[PDB]
């Protein structure tokens, strides 16, 4: 009734101030595996020599 | 009962109506003509365009069919021919060199020209071994487009030349091209690398000597004759039915060529 309790009163705060902080590393932890794929693509310039060899020029 | 089998390759439609009159004149209706587009054996092809399923175009000075102006001359030009592809498709002479500027992967292409360099190659050696020539001269287009596939054929002629214990002077087209129209008899056996101008050239050295057939080894193994224009397409049919067993009639489409050359099918 008395002591078990006052002691969870002193833990809540602490507890409160970890778990935001957890909260907040997990947040960063997803910003941070964020990355832009730039995909690169055959370029048409090839495709336009292929185009003109087939035609025996 | 017997079957010839014409290819049409880029050949107007006179040359092959010419050249069933003839075979069907000649013949007399014992053997069939039938047309396709693709034959290993009895096969007469028509037209400047090579065909499917061809890898060597060999082509000689025949002696009974010798211009006046080429008399005595004696010299063997094989034309390395690579597989060919569908007329869309993009063929192994230009994949071999536009891929690998692109980046693509170039193993199978490069497995595939190995292969029919090779076929080639013994095809040339043969020739020169059984004419008794020491030296060969390969014939590569100098253009810095093909830059990979000629590189490819020196790389692999040249080897299996020199294994076979020959030698090769590697030369371009234009010079080449003007020593066997004007002085042919300083070249035993000149190969020739996959290209339109070399193609070009063996149909002008055809010509020149005063029209003459010329040979192609396909892949499944044999000779098959080809022609373009009257005179040419006369003298396949000749050596075609000489080939089936037929040395009269042989003997008669070669007379008749030689006389009427544009006009054989009334001539004879």
């Amino acid at each position: 009734d008395i002591m078990v309790p006052s002691f969870v009163y002193n833990k809540l705060p602490v507890i409160h101030f970890l778990q935001e902080k957890r909260a907040e590393q997990k947040l960063r932890r997803v910003l941070d595996e964020t990355y832009t794929e730039w995909t690169e693509e055959l370029d048409q310039a090839h495709v336009t020599d292929a185009i003109t060899r087939s035609l025996n020029i | 009962s017997k079957q010839l089998t014409f290819i049409s390759a880029g050949a107007t439609a006179a040359v092959l109506q010419s050249a069933s009159a003839i075979v069907s004149k000649v013949a007399g209706g014992r053997v069939q003509t039938k047309t396709a587009k693709e034959a290993g054996r009895h096969a007469v092809v028509v037209g400047p365009e090579t065909p499917i399923g061809v890898h060597t175009a060999v082509t000689e000075v025949p002696k009974s069919a010798q211009d006046p102006l080429f008399s005595g001359v004696s010299t063997v030009v094989v034309r390395a021919v690579l597989p060919r592809a569908a007329p869309d498709s993009v063929q192994l002479r230009d994949a071999l060199d536009v891929y690998a500027s692109a980046g693509i992967d170039t193993k199978e292409e490069v497995r595939s020209a190995t292969e029919a360099f090779k076929k080639s190659a013994e095809v040339a050696v043969g020739k020169a071994k059984a004419k008794g020539v020491k030296r060969i001269v390969l014939v590569v287009k100098q253009a810095s487009k093909h830059n990979c596939i000629n590189e490819l054929f020196k790389k692999i002629s040249t080897e299996t030349i020199e294994s076979a214990g020959l030698t090769t002077e590697v030369v371009g087209t234009a010079a080449v091209a003007n020593q066997l129209i004007v002085n042919p008899e300083s070249l035993g056996v000149v190969l020739l690398n996959d290209v339109a101008a070399t193609e070009q050239i063996e149909l002008a050295f055809a010509g020149v000597v005063g029209g003459v057939s010329r040979v192609y080894h396909t892949v499944e193994g044999g000779k098959i004759s080809a022609g373009h224009s009257f005179k040419s397409v006369a003298l396949a049919v000749a050596q075609e039915l000489r080939e089936l067993g037929l040395s009269s009639e042989a003997d008669k489409v070669e007379a008749a060529a030689s006389k009427n050359p544009r006009a054989v099918v009334s001539a004879l």
